[PDB]
């Protein structure tokens, strides 16, 4: 809650290779969600591979 | 690809009459890419290339 | 303080090769990367200085476009190859003249060129040209001079036929500008050079005449 | 403002409401970040009246969307004025224009 | 009108500059149509939607 | 990790292999055959699985050999 | 010879205005005109440093998001305001306090700032605020703060006693760089060249000093390669 920075390079090493899921409704294929590993970045918004 | 990528990969495949160093002849891709960069040569021109 | 910016403290040089490198240095501050990419990349390929063949002379040769029986290569081709023969001339030396003569059939090479012993080839077996016929012969009398940057023909417009100087002995340089972070600040710059020389120079050694370079052009002023 | 318009911005910016208009014409006898008070001309003024006109202007007053309402001067003490003429500006205004 | 205005304030009649990449100081290789344009912020906000 | 399903042939086999040596790895006691090199239970089975060091006969039969002692 | 270049001397400055100026390098060689002017556009744009208010306390003034009596501007503008002055600070002094009181009718600009003979305002006739009273009074006490780029106030990091506001402070003096580069006339040869470095800025920084600072700056960062080792 108080936001350490070794809680950030906690959070580095467990990201480090653990997938995530994105989705983006209507899911009509099965392309609709897709796996990805994370990479940390400042901001609010995902940035997607074109 | 599509949008930008197709915009620029067929930019700089398009072919251009009387371009800057026409006709030159180039070792092989990396001397092309020296002459793009130093200004000898124009993206569009007609060379022969090893 | 004002005047304190951030140095590279990770510096990683991987040598694939004897003429290639990839030299990555961390952190940057933002924008810098680029600044120092494109500045070395400009000396590197159009002002370092350098030693290449500038002009030829072959016997019964007169024109670029006129045809030579006994060798497979065209003439433009065989300037194509005299483009790429790596050379060392002696300090001290501005112009030197080479000569190439040889007889028989096969492959006619760049160490079939005799020197003065102030010129060092580095490629002893690049091909000049194929010679066909046991009764053909190929005589060549080689200008090699002192130059900056990539002067081509074109630009410098009695038999002398003009091939393209490339003085500077970098053959690739290329720059990627990628994220780094130092504590929580994650807008730091990352720079990856990939370099490619002809063999006169390691790529190390040519990075450091090129930033020795730009850093006395600023002397007047620091 | 918009630099490329089509003319109705002066439209909805006065009949939107959010703009303080002067009910009469006068001098802005008073000027601030809240308050606006015009002395009403003589030859339009109702028998027996004070002859004088107050504007209390919206400031920092939360809207419907979580938005800021605020209303702006733009007069000068002393500026003439006239009738429908803009004192304040409200919100996405600018001297009378929707911005 | 459109070009008689842009002839009034010394400016190209097609509307297009040339212009520069700050990256490299190399001129881009055609003009770039480069003017000004009414932009509005919508309520759609990446602090109220992550 | 086409290696990996070259190797096996079956996607899902290779995601139920995998999933056996990495909870061998992480709830187990169980040491990888290959350089950790900092990567997480699952990807280091991947390559070990890549390597032809592990399969499910392999993995079987250490069961096997873990029963009888 | 081919080895050697000519090194650029600084040969001119030409001060157009308070706010605008031009700086001749030369001669310069084939090439390194636009090197150098692309190097030096792109330090003086994003390293330059310079001074800017930080924080401000009105008297009766407890947020940002309220009104003075006999104040037409609110206090978010008389910040705003505030962001666009122009302040020198002698060297070795990273901080200082100048105080702004003013009573009756008119508009308060920043040549009614009190200083301490550190501080040099360079754009008297700003406009802070406009006193619509002549009861009106306004007494304000700034904070003026050296530093580098742009520091928000959010980004500020963590007592504050009600009434402190932050403003947010854009410290780079520079504004707008621009560079050309010309034939130039030395002795006999014809290859050589002239940079002519157009800067817009507030009027806090020297152009010579600029150039100088943009040159160590480069310098600093070219050493780490002239003695490439692994580290």
């Amino acid at each position: 809650e108080r936001e350490e920075a070794v809680v950030w390079d906690i959070l580095d090493e467990v990201i480090r290779e653990h997938p995530v899921l994105l989705n983006r409704a209507p899911t009509l294929h099965r392309l609709g969600i897709q796996a990805f590993e994370p990479v940390l970045i400042e901001g609010k918004a995902i940035q997607l591979h074109p | 690809p599509s949008q930008d990528v197709v915009l620029g990969l067929y930019y700089m495949t398009r072919e251009k009459i009387n371009a800057k160093g026409e006709g030159m002849y180039l070792t092989g891709p990396a001397e092309a890419e020296k002459a793009y960069r130093t200004k000898t040569a124009e993206l569009h021109a007609r060379v022969k290339v090893r | 303080s004002v005047t304190e910016f951030l140095k590279p403290r990770l510096v990683d040089i991987e040598q694939i090769s004897t003429t290639h490198a990839k030299v990555t240095l961390e952190p940057l501050e933002r924008g810098f990367g680029h600044t120092l990419g494109n500045a070395l990349r400009r000396i590197l390929l159009s002002s370092m200085p350098g030693c290449a063949v500038t002009e030829v002379e072959i016997e019964g040769v007169l024109h670029e476009y006129s045809t030579k029986e006994g060798v497979q290569e065209d003439i433009l081709e065989i300037l194509l190859n005299l483009k790429g023969l790596a050379v060392r001339v002696a300090e001290g030396k501005d112009e030197v003249f080479i000569t190439l003569n040889k007889s028989g059939s096969g492959p006619v090479v760049a160490g079939d060129i005799t020197h003065d012993g102030d010129v060092e080839i580095v490629n002893p077996e690049h091909v000049i040209c194929h010679l066909t016929s046991d009764n053909a012969a190929i005589a060549m009398r080689i200008k090699v001079e002192r130059g900056r940057g990539y002067v081509p023909a074109s630009a410098r417009i009695i038999g002398r036929l003009l091939v393209d100087a490339t003085f500077s002995p970098v053959d690739k340089i290329a720059y990627s500008v990628e994220a780094a972070r130092v504590e929580q600040r994650t807008d730091l710059d990352k720079l990856v050079i990939d370099m490619e020389t002809n063999g006169t120079l390691e790529p190390e050694e040519a990075i450091r005449r090129a930033a020795t370079i730009l850093a006395e052009q600023l002397d007047a002023f620091v | 403002k918009p630099l490329v318009g089509t003319g109705i911005e002066r439209n909805v910016a006065v009949d939107s409401g959010v703009t303080a208009v002067a009910k009469r014409g006068g001098v802005i006898q008073s000027v601030d970040a809240s308050r606006i008070v015009v002395k009403v001309n003589e030859e339009e003024l109702i028998p027996g009246e004070a002859g004088i006109d107050i504007y209390n202007l919206t400031k920092y007053t939360r809207s419907n969307q979580n938005t800021c309402i605020n209303q702006r001067p733009c007069v000068m003490p002393g500026e003439p004025v006239a009738r429908g003429d803009v004192l304040a500006d409200g919100p996405s205004t600018d001297l009378g224009e929707l911005a | 009108s459109i070009k008689a205005m842009l002839e009034l304030a010394d400016l190209p009649a097609s509307g297009q500059l040339t212009l520069f990449d700050g990256r490299t100081g190399d001129a881009f290789e055609r003009p770039v149509t480069v003017g000004y344009m009414y932009m509005l912020k919508l309520n759609h906000l990446v602090d109220d939607k992550m | 990790v086409q290696d990996a399903v070259e190797k096996i042939g079956n996607r899902f086999d290779l995601v139920l292999v995998a999933a056996r040596r990495a909870r061998q790895m992480q709830s187990g006691g169980k040491d990888a055959l290959v350089p950790e090199e900092n990567d997480k239970p699952t990807v280091i089975a991947l390559r070990e699985i890549e390597e032809g060091l592990i399969t499910k006969d392999v993995l079987d039969a250490r069961e096997r050999q873990e029963q009888q002692e």
